[PDB]
């Protein structure tokens, strides 16, 4: 398949070829043009706060060691020994000043430098140039209010610019709330689905909530209980959808601070968020303060997703076209009381973790939609994302980005897939930029 | 019986638990426990979840399953959360999950799932202080089949506490499972171990 | 591999390259040139007799919903939602006027039409053209005396013509007996073999019976018991072999109405079939009436097989080059007494079902022959099907088709593989026709 | 104990069966049943099929294993055959299968197969009317290894009826298994569960 | 009870072993054996290897696991070594393996492994001549999980001999396992069955 | 990938691209250019000593029957029936005058000839040319002091020449000791590693011993106990490394006759080997007699490895790029007492067999190094084998081959990978020869 010419996503992101969820050759091509080129979630400051603290993380199918340096910075390295290629670290987290390879004993520092080689003088004499034998390093590592992302491509935009118009929406919760923390360790489960399936569902799919999660809504008595079985349609102005130049996007559901949490947490949360919203009114204004206590279902392109307020934080780690490793963390506001923090963490896993009764509603949707992408008669079929097309705007006085002034629609799919086509048909960042010079015009065409 | 300074791979917790069973040399309690677990497994296997709740689970229950982060055998400095809760439920939370299972719009339950549970290695011992409190240890293999060709098998050790409440019926007051596979290869862990 | 030039089957179907049972690229090419082009078994009227009755079925690796319409006709659709591609129906059979997708709630009718979309007016307004959003439909669905076949290719021959010369042989049992019914549900088992292995074995392999099934013959006391261990060779004129232009073919074993069934059923069957054979003598003649009570091992090209009289009905569903999903049904004569019907059904599964002691004799044969097709030194080796070559005739006064007037031979392999080469080297039906203009001359060459 | 109008996932049959065991509070019968099944599994595991027939199987036996078609949880109109018989054998039919296994020309039996069976969750209760009839429920994990690298594992619940016939030897008179995996991923189901 | 001239798939050894258990109609010994094995499995599962050695294993132990070469059912001329020893250990050899497990530089043991063992089908019978010698047969399913997504499951039948030595503690004096899978698909067989 | 141009191994074998341990296309290309072209271990005389004795063995992914003929010679054939390709023999060893296919009963002799075809006269008449239908035969089968190797390529060098300079090192143990025997049956285990990983480790990796096997050394009290944890560096002149034109090579550790064996065997072995070394001094000289009682870690290109003295004999059977089937035998000296023979065999399996506590130390090293070869960021990385480069010599007065006069180094890796590049970029043996005309100059470049 010629990825320069093949139309995998139609104009304005209206449709995608079903094969994108199933084709292994395209998966291989994504490793290069999506995962090696874009920003990927690694960890949070709260997970490696002290010098020598490290976690392992996936970046595409590659595994990296993410380590807090003595100077307080964070560096990330391929989890691979520079001698004969053994995996260096076999744990998920810990603290250390270095890492020793259990094959031949080479010793690497937390800064990736080759520090020691057993009996170096007697074996290598002076021949070994250690300065050139440090761990392969991740070129770019940047932070967004404590959230750490990595990128293998030096030519990428800074993380902030990469977030584009989505940044404005996240800031109230990520910045103005006084800061978030990530509660680990994460739940880890393998699903038989393409990474794009859950990515697209979290980026702009409020339409499925009432029906897919009918049973969970009915059972939990969460603030969205009505909506179960599509019994009620959310009111006019219940929220909006936005998307952005580099693919990130989100749905906004006004005031839903208790989110997916069951009646046992709703009073406390709704009280906590409201109290903060009052204080924030003076600092960032009413609209932005409201956004803070509003439920955001967002995907940070390409494979990091979250539900603010619900506090669900997800990494969709790619294995192959129909295999994904799901990592689930809980996000909490630092100034929440500890007991509330612990209960929120448990509730996040209770709903969306390995045994999450909500996440289970989604399994078959994701797996079969992905698996059907390999079926002969379906490879060339068109997946539809045209809901709300021709009513999106750009450059609004209040809400930035390409915006659909409605709670339910497919705006965020369109922006997600627009950035995806551009990347897959591009050899580098400059070409993606050229392919994206009229992005917002493309998304609002008929408006 | 264990010295953990010598048996270097043994956790203090594990050593505590094995001491409690090497000295309840008590055959009848073992058989009672066996019966309790076999009946619990049967009700679960036929998906009689309300029956399970009413007959096997105590109102003060803590139903907990954890996934422990993989750390170095020699780790001693890193002290952040070692584990997350796959389950950590009180009676009400279990009731919600049961309702979620029974709901006619749980699309994942059509066609009907097939469960088969195997309970082995049962050990029982009364608690030292609360004479009404029974400690029961058992291992479970849980087999779930659905949708033609989906097959998931789960394996685990269960640390339980059971108490006679009312009706004299011995009910589950605490179940603790440290799930042995860090990354689940079974789609989800949505089953009652 | 250039499938236009590569000789996968030698002239006259004398030999095939062992790689055909193992090559994944060829498997992929078969999806297009065998499974998407030819007639495939779906179900039987007796399985969906009432309006709204449906079953799911495989067509290649695709899954379809096969539904009885209100007007009494049958239509079949891809089991895939037209929105985001989720699998629509998750059961094997039932009754309904429509199907609702559990992802976003789109409602399709049993006629495949998009009937309802949740909150269509508020979300899509008038923009959604539902008439264009019906389920992808199987172009051709036809019946052969209650047996329902589907074909994705509109240019195909009608089913009757597709059956060609094999139709004449099947008619006495399928038509003149007063009709057959299919007893479900079927047994379903995955074997590690290429779909062509069991297809070729059922189409023309009487040679393996005495030896492969030695233990089953000896143990069951069926009408073919002698023959166990190749202890006896069937008499001169014990039967024949035939094949046809579009690949279907069969072996005929004179008078074996009780077939593989054990002594417990032989008297009743042999009485039942004889009684019917007497009545049929006046209606269709002695020869044809005999064919009726004669054991036919047949394959309807490409992957549907059966043993008449024994009542075994098989679908060899393809998964990959060394993986096949075997479906096993029982075929019974409608006018048989119910108790006989139930016992025959059980005996079919007892012998050839998931725990069929006869079918088990075949497992290793099929699996290793297929698996050896991937082995380096064997890919380019030649599988032989030359037994009886040069003694086949065409245009016989009594027995139509390319015919080998002998119970044991490889005539049916040759015709099967002749049609297979023609299809794989052809881009469409017109090219297959051109490649088949001297088919019978090719098969009888040296006669 | 079950109300199936409330426990909506529970079949009438399953509710019937569990009632029969919650009230045979009878330890000795449980141990007898355990012994019977363990001995049956052992004979089977060593492939002593004639011994099994002679010592464990009653002349009036019905040995049945079904594969149930996957239907909608809410299905109520479609009434055609719900299941097929993988096995549905009388004593003679079992004898044929045994002969087929013993035959020197069963090529699939060379080299010799390796079976290992695990029987758990045993429950026993006498029948209400026929005092000579024992109901026994158990679960089986059956492991079959052959030809170097072929490995198949089977899982199932067994509903048995056993009766003392002659010699006082308790023998199998009915085994019923509703096989939990609709599509077998094990080459065949040619094993005695 | 077996005639191996008629039950053609049965080895003389297997027939010998089953005779020894069809006539130790002895419930208390069965329960003692059950307890012994469950405790052994527990200590093993928590990796208390020194405890296992001290409390469960006799000084005269032979701990043996074989892998038998696949030969024709009708083979009668080829007489070279039929099997190799995956394990064939005396007490000292077991001690070496235990030390190897406990050593801080066993890199394969970090992060810590997770074992879960299921013991079923327990049969017990005293030896005819040595009244202090107990024969115990049981089957084991052993589940090993490591490094996130590595999962190996082992299946086997165990033929044991246990003797009360000193302290009156019954200890293992012989374990014999004929491993049923010829080619292991589990990375190694480095576990104590 | 163009294997004519792609530099998979740098000049002088200094580095290899990590992808060689992971690429499936390269694996497929190795089937042709490594496994179908080179000498592969089949069995030992001691395993099939009598006429009609046979074993099955792998040659690449192909399976062959290796049979002792009546005239005392050994012939080997593809384990595949010439009719429809079923696997002929399903056991690992036995004795027979022929083999009958269980599909249709064709009977082949131990000499591979098609001897009988059921009812040949009645079915085939005279048409079947049996002389042309014998089992596909392995072209070359040769012996090295009882050790039997096979080669599919007729153009190959005789086995002795193929061994090149490595032969001299093996002769004292393989020839002058009075002969070795192979104790079967072998242990068989599947590891998730590329066949080259254990091949390279056994051919020249003494560097990993002290560190990888720290725990085993400490626990066993073997003659190399000191060295555990790299606590001590072996003395100057503790041994050497050699490699050869066709890829075979080995490490030599002076006097280590008890090898990996635990204290329970050291006294007896050290006594036995010394006694023989005294007798051999007069026959082959002091140096060669010492080599005999010296520990050799050797790989016979491409996938047969051994540790003399320790008595470990390995076949690394390829399945796919990250899957290998490991066969483990014990080698013993024929004149050893039987009881010593049995104990050595058990100790070999105890240390290096399926539950070998030493072999287990290596598992993760092999598996992850192989698996990392598939990871995107690591495919194009360079594995290093430059230790001791520029100090190797060729044409030494005493030790032949390309030789590193040091116990620990990477000489043998270099020669192994030099032969590997040459083969993979070559279409036949003549081209490999041309590509190898300055092999030793290439390996000693900077010396
Ligand atoms: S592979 Fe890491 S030190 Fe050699
Ligand atoms: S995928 Fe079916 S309604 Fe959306
Ligand atoms: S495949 Fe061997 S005789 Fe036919
Ligand atoms: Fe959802
Ligand atoms: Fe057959
Ligand atoms: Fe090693």
């Amino acid at each position: 398949m010629n990825y320069n010419n093949k139309i995998l996503v139609s104009e304005s992101g209206l449709s995608q070829k079903h094969l994108i969820h199933g084709d292994e050759e395209l998966f291989q091509h994504e490793l290069k043009t999506i995962f090696a080129r874009n920003w990927l979630f690694l960890t949070h400051d709260s997970l490696i706060p002290a010098p020598g603290d490290y976690v392992t993380a996936k970046m595409g199918i590659d595994e990296v060691i993410v380590s807090r340096q003595n100077d307080g910075s964070i560096r990330a390295f391929l989890n691979v020994c520079r001698h004969r290629g053994k995996t260096l670290v076999s744990v998920e987290a810990g603290n250390a000043k270095g890492f020793v390879c259990s094959y031949h004993g080479w010793g690497f520092g937390s800064n990736g430098e080759l520090q020691s080689v057993p009996f170096e003088k007697d074996l290598y004499g002076e021949s070994l140039n250690k300065k050139c034998l440090g761990l392969k390093e991740v070129a770019r590592v940047e932070s967004f209010h404590g959230f750490i992302y990595g990128c293998f491509d030096q030519e990428a935009p800074p993380l902030m610019d990469y977030l584009g118009d989505a940044a404005w929406y996240l800031e109230p919760m990520f910045k103005h709330s006084g800061g978030l923390e990530l509660v680990g360790p994460p739940g880890k489960v393998v699903i038989k689905a393409n990474w794009k399936a859950p990515a697209e569902n979290f980026v702009g799919d409020a339409y499925h909530v009432g029906w897919t999660h009918a049973s969970s809504l009915r059972s939990g008595e969460s603030i969205f209980s009505s909506l179960a079985g599509n019994a009620a349609l959310p009111p006019e102005g219940a929220g909006l959808q936005m998307t952005s130049k580099y693919g990130s996007g989100m749905g906004v559901l006004w005031d839903g601070y208790s989110g997916v949490h069951s009646a046992d947490l709703v009073p406390e949360l709704m009280a906590f968020g409201g109290a903060k919203q009052e204080r924030l009114n003076k600092e960032i204004g009413d609209v932005r303060a409201r956004i803070y206590r509003s439920h955001l279902n967002c995907t940070v392109f390409p494979n990091n997703s979250m539900l603010t307020c619900s506090g669900v934080f997800k990494v969709w780690n790619p294995i192959d076209a129909n295999t994904t490793e799901v990592w689930t963390y809980a996000i909490v506001e630092k100034d929440m009381p500890e007991d509330l923090k612990r209960r929120l963490a448990d509730s996040v896993q209770r709903t969306f973790g390995p045994a999450g009764f909500w996440e289970s509603d989604d399994n078959d949707n994701m797996e079969t939609a992905s698996q059907n992408g390999k079926k002969y008669q379906s490879r060339d079929s068109d997946l539809l994302s045209n809901l709300g097309f021709g009513e999106d705007v750009y450059g609004d006085a209040v809400y930035p980005g390409v915006v659909g002034k409605s709670a339910i629609g497919e705006t965020s799919y369109r922006g997600f897939y627009r950035a995806y086509q551009a990347h897959v048909s591009s050899s580098n960042w400059a070409e993606f930029e050229h392919a994206s010079s009229t992005w917002h015009t493309e998304l609002t065409k008929t408006t | 019986m264990i010295n953990i300074q010598e048996d270097k791979l043994v956790s203090a917790h594990d050593a505590e638990e094995i001491l409690r069973f090497f000295n309840c040399h008590d055959s009848a309690l073992q058989q009672e426990a066996t019966t309790l677990l076999t009946q619990e497994a049967h009700l679960l296997d036929i998906q009689a979840y309300r029956a399970w709740l009413e007959h096997c689970v105590g109102s003060e229950v803590q139903y907990q399953v954890i996934s422990r982060e993989l750390r170095a055998a020699s780790e001693r400095r890193y002290k952040l959360n070692e584990a997350m809760n796959v389950y950590n439920e009180n009676f009400q939370q279990l009731k919600v999950r049961v309702e979620h299972q029974l709901d006619p719009q749980n699309w994942g339950n059509s066609p009907k799932l097939r469960f088969t549970r195997f309970i082995t290695n049962v050990q029982a011992a009364m608690d030292v202080n609360d004479k009404e409190l029974l400690h029961i240890r058992s291992n479970v293999i849980l087999h779930r089949a659905r949708r033609g060709n989906q097959v998931d098998v789960f394996y685990a050790a269960r640390e339980d506490k059971w108490k006679r409440g009312e009706g004299g019926v011995r009910k589950l007051v605490q179940r603790f499972v440290d799930y042995p596979e860090r990354i689940l290869q079974t789609h989800n862990l949505m089953v009652f171990l």
